[PDB]
RNA sequence: GGGUAGGUGGUAAGAACCUCAGAUCCGGAGAUUUCCGAAUGGAGCAAUCCGGUAGUUGGAAACAGCUAUCAUUAAUUGAUGAAUAAAUAGUCAAUUAAAGCAAUACGUGGUGAAGUGAAACAUCUCAGUAGCCACAGGAAAAGAAAACGAAUGUGAUUCCGUGUGUAGUGGCGAGCGAAAGCGGAACAGGCCAAACUUAUCAUUAGAUAGGGGUUGUAGGGCUUGCAAUGUGGACUUGAAAACGAUAGAAGAAGCUGUUGGAAAGCAGCGCGCAAAAGGGUGAUAGCCCCGUAUUUGAAAUUGUUUUCAUACCUAGCGAGAUCCCUGAGUAGCUCGGAAAACGUUAUUUUGAGUGAAUCUGCCCAGACCAUUGGGUAAGCCUAAAUACUAAUUAGUGACCGAUAGCGAAACAGUACCGUGAGGGAAAGGUGAAAAGAACCCAGAGAUGGGAGUGAAAUAGAUUCUGAAACCAUAUGCCUACAACG
RNA sequence: UUGUGGUAGACGAGCGUUGUAUUGGAGUUGAAGUCAAAGCGUGAGCAUUGGUGGAUCCAAUACAAGUGAGAAUGCCGGCAUGAGUAACGCUUGGGAGUGAGAAUCUCCCAAACCGAUUGACUAAGGUUUCCUGGACCAGGGUCGUCCUUCCAGGGUUAGUCUGGACCUAAGCUGAGGCUGAAAAGCGUAGGCGAUGGACAACAGGUUAAUAUUCCUGUACUUACAGUUAGACUGAUGGAGUG
RNA sequence: AAAUCCAGGUACGGGUGAAGACACCCGUUAGGCGCAACGGGACGGAAAGACCCCGUGAAGCUUUACUGUAGCUUAAUAUUG
């Protein structure tokens, strides 16, 4: 599914409002993008995270 | 126990028969019914019936049988007694045998 | 274990047996439990087909009997091991759990309409309802203040009444509608991270396993002393006792006469009651029977509570130092949404981006700033009051009484309809007792008329009572020149 | 004294049904129900007697309602009218017999239609409808002694036939895996999937009902073991054929 | 068997009437009841008129009607040196 390998986070469901204020609901996606999270110098998995999630391992020294 | 039993004597206290005595000869406890001999004489009209070994003769006329009587009028007719009469029974347990029996309430006769 | 003298389940008579060395029956605990079905050795059109492996018995072997095992996923461990040296991916084996169902009912979360109302309709309402899906539990959820809120104030959560249809919110239209406070039900608060310290990891530890700590009238750590050996838990094992649940035992008291087929009705004379609830017995029985009030009883399984011991947790008030720690992609802010009564806004939450500080600190008191005051976010667990009844036991009803009551009083989700999902009926009563009509007559027989049983046969299996519409028979009157709601 | 027509409508006073609470009463010497009659009331309504019926019911004062049926092309059940009317859905005569009863059943002789079919073998489907004996509740568009209806008993025999134990086509399922709010969708290796491919039996006879299946006669195929003789055997893979 | 059926013992002419009468007013005619026929009438039967209109009804379709939206396209921002 479109959700982060690393926490459990996925869409939000919302409302798409509009001017007459007309509702229509629509879902908003995170930023799922690839990276490669090395572990004691091997397993490079390629795995799917949020930027938000891409952060927080850039600030830990890619720690998780 | 059971206030009736098979053999003893008894007699009944309502009905066409009034003082009617006679020996339970079997007893139903489910349909609380009691087969007494020489009492309700019913003669079912004895048809011929042929389709057996036994069948090919079964020589029925007027037969005459027993018809199963409630238990309630049914009482136990008392024996030990010089002057016989008609009573309740108790359940008295004495401890010689441990053994329930039966023992009239107007009198101190056992069964 | 209880309990007896009958039993071999119903339409059910008969034949043949069992049973007083204690049967059938009731209760507790076990044994066996074919095949399909989560189905799980492989398949498949469910109740079928085709096997592998390791044993063991017959055969001269193929083979055939009799056993046990053989699915997948996840976690742990061990062995083996690619591209490619090492190492992973992968492969194999062992152990432990998961699968599914139902209670047409309650809980949480995700997703989420429309009919309708606004007398049209798009904001809005309906409604976060129906439905779909995931996860449970015996309840779930929530929960110990970065709180309410305006005061010499209250001090987790939950539920009920009021506050009130109030403040407010609404094409300010239809409508929606709290949070304080007050009165009640119940009541409980605990525990981690970091400091500091111990031991070990090529100690590059930034990791593992321990001691120390859990906060707001700030707490804890650092150094130095006094007082402590207790009280209490949401807590482990045992022992003992009490109260029950799953079979049961005992359990008082009436005769006579009359109508009647039959008395229990009626009348006369009595009797018992901690029992006058109820059912049956040929009518309407306190005293005919079974029972009920009351007194009692458990070998075995199981529930609640109490006592004793036993683990685990659980402990106060000072002094100095002025040093350290107190939860970060976190709180805020911007752009789109939402939760709260609010149609987005102080408070809560988040899809994208950015991004702080460290008790002279941070958040809050409906934009915002200053003063005052309140509280300690970014970690976790939490009984009780609360929601519901498919089921077990007892019972009740100014609830129904075969067109009513569950669709279903009978063998009803049946017969039947449809390819299928699905839709879905009608039908109860002889008599106290079958004593269910032997026998005669007519007829081929069913059947009918007598006979017989029965109080009643015009109660006869077409079986309680038997209404009307409808169809026939007959006493009496009228009607064939007569225009008729 | 003034009044009393009346729809929509307003107001007031009462009747009736079921049950409950208090009082009293009747009932196998006959209650409710139910039918009939030449009764009483201003109205809803209320009695008396007799027949049938076989066990409950009545009066008063209050209370609570699933409380009042002539209509809804209303629902259910029964019964009329149309009406003994339309219709009875392609096939004749006679002789003998059974039987209580015969145009309809059995036998025989004809007769008339089918004859690229109303004939014979099977697939699919149907699921006992097949054979024998008995019966005439119901069904048969009449009748019936008869039936594909009902009752009782019986009937389907495979190494070679049709399919599995052999193989694949379209397609389905599908560990891993990919994708997706959830349920799930796609899909690799494997596994299923004939309407196709490979594989050894023919002739006759027999029962009321089975027959390449049972019996007779003559054959063939595939496995395993022992034995004789010869030969080095050669697949989970390659190639040819299929 | 069937649709139909408020109860019927169900004539004609002129008139009347909700405006075209088996049933009303005034006259005329006609013994009771069948059977075989053919359709004049019973505004005959079957179908809560499909035509027309009404309803602040429904549905399908169309467009430069309104409000939105899938998809397509452009830019900022993150992955992004
Ligand atoms: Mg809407
Ligand atoms: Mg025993
Ligand atoms: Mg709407
Ligand atoms: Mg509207
Ligand atoms: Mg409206
Ligand atoms: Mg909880
Ligand atoms: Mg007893
Ligand atoms: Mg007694
Ligand atoms: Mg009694
Ligand atoms: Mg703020
Ligand atoms: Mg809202
Ligand atoms: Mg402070
Ligand atoms: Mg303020
Ligand atoms: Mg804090
Ligand atoms: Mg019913
Ligand atoms: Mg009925
Ligand atoms: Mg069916
Ligand atoms: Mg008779
Ligand atoms: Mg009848
Ligand atoms: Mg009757
Ligand atoms: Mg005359
Ligand atoms: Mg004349
Ligand atoms: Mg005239
Ligand atoms: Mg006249
Ligand atoms: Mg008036
Ligand atoms: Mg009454
Ligand atoms: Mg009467
Ligand atoms: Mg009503
Ligand atoms: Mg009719
Ligand atoms: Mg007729
Ligand atoms: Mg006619
Ligand atoms: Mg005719
Ligand atoms: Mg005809
Ligand atoms: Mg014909
Ligand atoms: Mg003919
Ligand atoms: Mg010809
Ligand atoms: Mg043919
Ligand atoms: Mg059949
Ligand atoms: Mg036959
Ligand atoms: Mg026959
Ligand atoms: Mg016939
Ligand atoms: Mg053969
Ligand atoms: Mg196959
Ligand atoms: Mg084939
Ligand atoms: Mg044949
Ligand atoms: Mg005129
Ligand atoms: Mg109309
Ligand atoms: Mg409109
Ligand atoms: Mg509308
Ligand atoms: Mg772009």
């Amino acid at each position: 599914a479109k959700k982060d390998q690393l926490t459990l986070r996925g869409p939000l469901y919302g409302n798409n409002r509009s001017h007459s204020k007309t509702i229509t609901r629509r879902k908003w996606n995170v930023n799922l993008q690839p990276c490669k999270v090395k572990t004691a110098d091997g397993k490079t998995t390629r795995i799917l995270v949020s930027t938000r999630t891409l952060r927080t391992l850039k600030k830990h020294n890619r720690l998780s | 126990m059971q206030r009736i039993k098979k053999g003893d004597k008894v007699v009944v206290i309502t009905g066409k028969n009034k003082g009617g005595s006679g020996i339970v000869l079997k007893i139903m406890p489910a349909r609380q019914q009691a087969i007494v001999e020489g009492l309700n004489k019913v003669t079912r009209h004895k048809k011929k019936d042929q389709t057996t070994k036994r069948a090919a003769k079964q020589s029925t006329g007027k037969v005459q049988q027993e018809a199963p009587i409630f238990l309630s009028k049914l009482a136990l007719f008392d024996q030990k007694a010089k002057q016989q009469t008609i009573g309740k029974i108790k359940y008295v347990m004495d401890p010689k045998t441990n053994k329930k029996t039966r023992v009239f309430k107007k009198s101190n006769n056992t069964l």
